[PDB]
This record gives C-alpha cells, structure tokens and sequence, in this order.
C-alpha cells in the first residue's frame, strides 16, 4: 500500500547549524504534514504542495517527484526531539506516519571544565554529579547492576548566559567512589576529580 | 426465513448501524415549512438546526416530484434520522422521509405501540413505553428508531461478537389493523454508510397508529 | 491545540476494560484515533467524520471499539487489556482532509497487579564544596526513585516560585530493575545557581514529584498507603 520514509532516522546538530529532513513517499497525496513531538504533536507544517516559511523553519513538497523537504535554520536545544512526516494518500483510507527523524542539538560549550564532583543528601546518601562536560562526550551505562547512570541533560542559565551538561551515577553500595562511577565512559583525561568534603 | 446475516454485513456497516439506531441525534420538530428550492426530489429547512457546530440547514430526500410536490412550502412534522457524511455531494445535515402534514395529525393522548418479541421462538415481554407516537399517521421511520433503539441498548444487536452482540438473524414488522405488512431486515443493510443505510426511509411510507403493533424476530443463530 | 481527552493517565491490571473520551475542536467534523508505542510513531486506529465511522484499520484488535456517542466527542473501549496495550492513545481532529490537530494523549499502562504500583521517594542532593570553589555555581541535584509506572512530572521551586531557568530532568526515567517487566523507575533533574544565591540562608529549594496513580474508584487491599495521584517532594534551605 502507501509507504512514508523518513531521513536521515537519527541526526546529530551543533548548535546554530542548518539541516535538511527528508520525507518520501510513494503515492500522490492530499494531506501532508510535519510534526514535531517534545508527547504533544506539535503542527509545524501542512504542505501537500509548494513551498512554506515558519521562522526558523521551512518547508517544500513536489508531489509529482514525491518528496517533501523540512528546513531548520539555526538548530537551538529545543529543537531536539523526533520529527515526524504524516500522509493521507489519495482505495482504503490510512493515514500514515513515518518513523521519524529523531533530533539531537550539542549545545554549544564556551569553557568546559569537565569535573566529577560527590553531592550528599539534606536529610550517609550521597550522588556522583558528572558536569561541564563538552556536548560530544557520551555516557554509557554501568557493568554493574546495583549502579544507575542518567542520560546526559543541557541546563541553561540565562541570567549568566550560560550552558551546562550534566549526568548522574549513584549506588545502594558503600564502595561507590566517583573516580570509578563514570568509568565505563570514555571521557576526557583533564576530567578533574576532586576528594570528598 | 431468507434473512441477510449479521457475518455478511460490510466492513463499516454494523458501526454505522450502531451510530444510527443508538448514538445519532434524530431531526424531531413540529410546525416545519421548506424553503423555496429549485432541486427536485428534495425539501430545504433553513436554519433548522439552532447551535449546531456542524449544520445550519436539513436537506430531506423523498425521492419522486410527486412526493415533494405534496410537502413543498406545506405546515409539516419532521422525525427521522439525520446524517453529515455525503449529504449535497456546506453546514447542511441529510435525511431520508420521516415527513407528515403537521394539520390535524396530533393525538390528545400518545400511542404506546405494543412490542411482541420473540427470541429464537421465545416469547419475551417488553416495556410498553419503549415506542410511542403523538400522530394517528406516522411515518415506518419514527416508530423504526424507537424499536431499533430498544433492541440495541438491551441485545447489543448492532455490537460486534466480541462486544456482546448474539443476534445474528432479525425481522421488524409492522402489523396494521386492517391485516397490512411492513417488514424489515434487521441485516439487510445497504452499503456500509448512511448515505445508502438509510435510503430504506426514502418512501416516506406512514401508517395508522391507532390499533397498530410491533412484531419482533430475533435469532442467535 | 483546542483538542481535549481524559484521562491523560490510567493504569488498569491486565484482563480489565478501559475506555477513553476525546472532545475534538467544535467545528472540526473529522475524528481520528491514534496508538503510540514507545519509540514509534503513531500508528492509525480509526477514523469519524461526521455521524459516521468511515474506516477502521485491518490489522486492529476485536477487543477495541470507538463510538461517537453524543454529537462531538468520541469514546474508545478496550476490553480485556494485555501488557502490548500500554501505550499513548493520541486523537485528532480537522475539518475534512485538512490540517489534524491533536489531543494531549492518554497515557495506559497495563500492570500485572495493582499492587506494583508505588509513588515515588524524593531527595534532594546539596551542592558540593568543590563545585563552588571549581566554578563558583551551585547544583542541586533531585532523585525520585521507586516509582511505578514512569507517569511522573518534575518540576523546582525557588522560595514558592516555579524555575525554568538553570534546569534540566532526565529526558526518560530509568527502570531500576531491568530484568523485571514491572520494574519501578528512577528520574534525576538538575538546578544550577551561583554559588551566592546557595550561599544565602534565606533561599529555600524545593523538588516537587507529580506522581500519576490510581482513581477513587480502584480497589485496594493492602496495609500501605493507597497510591494515588499525588506530589512528593524534598527540600532543601542555603547555607554558608
Ligand atoms: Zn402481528
């Protein structure tokens, strides 16, 4: 029947860069539309054919070659997120998504100072906070199974106009030291690592 | 019995027919005049429907000139059932009959039409209040919904296997005093939208309230 | 978007019946119904325009049914839920083939027993001494563990006001015991101040946990506290 295909599945943006989502499809279409999903879709464009501006972002479809095109000007860390193409194709009707493009904006990091620092609770628990980090480092999951590693997270200070990566390890284990927490990660040597209180 | 079966029914049809006879609101007003319109087979009541986000006006297909002659411009009562979907090929709802000449039609006391059912040959009471007119001629439509209506709510008759719904096999007849018959196939359902389901009301065919009963044969088989 | 549905969240044990209501935007006469399963995009269910259901997709169980009950809105009935069911029902709504709008969602988790599902725990981790001397900015760090399922919403607040500004939550909670099918999540956020604004006794900082539990009307027979929809938080005040 009718077939959406999305590319590129997963893309990777430095903030302020310019990128190009495509959506192919296999029959003629009535409707067409790009969504972005934060697990509200968000309508950026109905656009069977033609061309469309919205800000930053920007959209064309040529209906005879069956493709439609989603420009992002200026990639912010917002924009992060999957991005989904939407066909309704002109037998039986169906109404079908395409699997997405899922979007990552690297924040941009004036000074990084990547640092592993020990933070214990208000009210003997204690937290490894893995912080200033460059956009590009990567952290991995523990070998261990009685240890939880977060996903990495961008803050924004905008007080300070400042940016921040930050990821968390913590244990039910009293052999948890955060020089070996983030140790199945490959970060950067100059990683400082500071003693306890 | 030759009846149609439940199995046999198209894809969206037993949907539809749960919409219409259950769900649905019905077109049910008194003291109605059409509009000037120069469409044959079809009445226009303008501004029919008061705060609807849908409809503005009712389209009511009665399918011969002879027939639309005898209601155009005419003081009329309207009860049927109205649909959205593939009506006029905007803000206008469709319907199929359901029309009476409003003049000396109203009854002091309403009718209750008694209902005898009979599922797989037993006999089964039901409440006499489940179908009454206020006309002495009403239209096969009006009195159709009402016991449509009952069936549903109590057999789940136009639900899906899996929902409940054991009735295979039904017959609705209308038995007339002077020994007259009216009789629907509860699964001889045309189409599977109510573009072609409700076509069946297109007659407009009325008959006597007065002395009138309702025979029902339903079948799990 | 103008597109309502309730409930945003339910749980419901494996074998019971659950149904959904959509309120689309008033004029629209287009009806869609959509299930979303993690990773995935939304997959088409069926489809309403007008009084009429004008298609339901071949590959859609038995066990579903959607109606149109009275004008508008729109109900969607699963009977008999299994695990595979836990997913975001998401509607939409249009006038013809034009622009869908669409609902919040709902998000459905189907659990073996009532009785794996628990609120959270909050803490609050105090910023470290090396951070501030390193940087001279402050980090909080917020844990909400043994929450089940992941229906949660973080948010922080400095001295009763809701911050935006120097945080950020985990993009999804963590399941602490991986192996298990009903295993109980973990989610950590961050808040970054300077390291003056911390050092002030007179700043107060607190984490607040919006856990998604169980209704009024669910049945619970056990000697712990009844989890339902509530907030747990942990606080914490500056010092020098
Ligand atoms: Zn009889």
């Amino acid at each position: 029947g009718i077939q959406v295909e999305q590319s590129p599945p997963d893309l990777i943006l430095q903030e302020g860069a310019n990128s190009t989502l495509r959506c192919n499809f296999s029959d003629s279409v009535n409707n067409l539309q790009w969504f972005h999903q934060n697990g509200q879709l968000i309508n950026l464009f109905y656009i069977p054919s033609g061309t469309k501006q919205n800000g930053r972002l920007s959209a064309t479809t040529v209906a005879t070659e069956r493709y439609s095109l989603l420009y992002i000007s200026s990639s912010q860390t917002t924009d992060s997120g999957v991005y989904f193409c939407a066909v309704d194709s002109a037998g039986t009707y169906k109404y079908i998504f395409g699997t997405g493009t899922r979007l990552k904006v690297l924040a941009n990091i004036q000074n990084p100072d990547p640092a592993v620092y020990q933070l214990r609770d208000s009210k003997d628990k204690s937290v490894c906070l893995f912080t200033d980090f460059d956009s590009q480092t990567n952290v991995s999951q523990s070998k261990d199974s009685d240890v939880y590693i977060t996903d990495k997270c961008v803050l924004d200070m905008r007080s300070m106009d400042f940016k921040s990566n930050s990821a968390v390890a913590w244990s039910n284990k009293s052999d948890f030291a955060c020089a070996n927490a983030f140790n199945n990660s490959i970060i950067p040597e100059d990683t400082f690592f500071p003693s306890p209180e | 019995k030759d009846l149609r079966k439940k199995s046999e029914l198209q894809r969206n049809a037993l949907s539809n027919l749960r919409q219409i006879y259950y769900y649905n609101e019905k077109a049910i007003t008194e003291n109605k005049e059409s509009d000037d319109q120069f469409l044959e087979n079809t009445l226009l009541f303008k501004g029919f429907f008061t705060g609807h986000p849908w409809y503005n006006d009712l389209l009511v297909d009665l399918g011969s000139k002879d027939a639309t002659n005898k209601y155009k411009g005419k003081k009329v009562d309207l009860y049927g059932a109205y649909y959205g979907y593939q009506c006029a090929g905007n803000k206008t709802a469709c319907m199929y009959g359901g029309v009476t000449l409003h003049d000396n039609n109203r009854l002091t006391e309403e009718k209750k039409v008694p209902i005898n059912l009979w599922i797989d040959g037993k006999q089964t009471t039901v409440p006499i209040d489940k179908v009454k007119t206020s006309k002495k001629e009403v239209t096969v439509q009006e009195l159709d919904l009402q016991a449509r209506h009952y069936l549903h709510g109590k057999f789940g008759l136009y639900n899906s296997d899996s929902f409940g719904g054991k009735v295979q096999r039904g017959l609705i007849v209308f038995h007339s005093s002077e020994g007259s018959t009216v009789s629907y196939d509860l699964f001889d359902a045309q189409g599977q939208y109510p573009d072609t389901l409700l076509r069946i009301y297109r007659d407009n065919k009325t008959i006597n309230s007065e002395n009138l009963h309702i025979d029902l044969y339903l079948y799990t088989t | 978007t103008g597109v309502s549905q309730n409930p945003r969240h339910k749980i419901t044990k494996r074998g019971q019946n659950v149904t959904f209501r959509c309120d689309p935007i008033s004029e629209h006469n287009r009806l869609y119904w959509y299930r979303q399963t993690l990773g995935q995009g939304p997959e088409f269910l069926t489809y309403f325009q007008n009084e009429a259901q004008l298609e339901k997709s071949r590959l859609l169980s038995d066990r579903f049914s959607a109606e149109r009950p009275k004008g508008s809105f729109s109900t969607l009935e699963i009977q008999r839920t299994e695990q595979g069911d836990s997913a975001m029902y998401l509607c939409a709504s249009s006038l013809g083939g034009y622009e869908q709008y669409f609902g919040p969602g709902t998000r459905l988790t189907v659990t073996e027993d009532l009785k794996n599902v628990f609120p959270p725990e909050v803490a609050v981790f105090v910023p470290s001494e090396a951070e501030i001397s390193h940087t001279q900015k402050a980090t909080l760090v917020c844990l909400a563990t043994g929450f089940y399922p992941d229906h949660v919403e973080l948010s922080w607040w400095v001295n009763g006001k809701e911050v935006h500004s120097g945080v950020c939550t985990d993009p999804q909670p963590l399941k602490e015991q991986p192996a298990l099918n009903d295993s109980r999540y973990a989610l950590s956020s961050r808040l970054r101040v300077s390291a003056t604004f911390w050092q002030d006794p007179r700043n107060h900082f607190r984490c607040q946990v919006q856990f998604y539990g169980l209704s009024e009307n669910d049945e619970w027979t056990q000697d712990r506290a009844k989890p339902v929809t509530q907030i747990v938080s942990a606080e914490a005040w500056g010092r020098a």
